């Protein structure tokens, strides 16, 4: 039940991780960081600071909160 | 979006 990455607990540090986030992924760094996700610097691949859950292949129409919660129901952040 | 490990 532990926070997987406390260095990314800050929402501002998650936002700063989004250098070179690609245009095709459609979702914004603001929306993704607010749902607890930070950029791993590879493709559109993000990870949660809380559950360590990894998400990729983002599509227009996805919601960062909704994808995060539906795939990681154990996550305390989006619970 | 798709989870992965
Ligand atoms: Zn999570």
């Amino acid at each position: 039940g532990h926070m997987r990455n406390p260095a990314m607990y800050s929402e501002e540090a998650r936002l700063k991780s989004f250098q070179n986030w690609p245009d095709y992924a459609h979702l914004t760094p603001r929306e993704l960081a607010s749902a607890g996700l930070y950029y791993t610097g590879i493709g559109d691949q993000v990870q949660c600071f809380a559950c360590g859950g990894k998400l990729k292949n983002w599509e227009p129409g996805d919601r960062a909160w909704s994808e995060h919660r539906r795939h990681f129901p154990n996550c305390f952040f989006v619970l | 979006a798709x989870p992965f490990y």
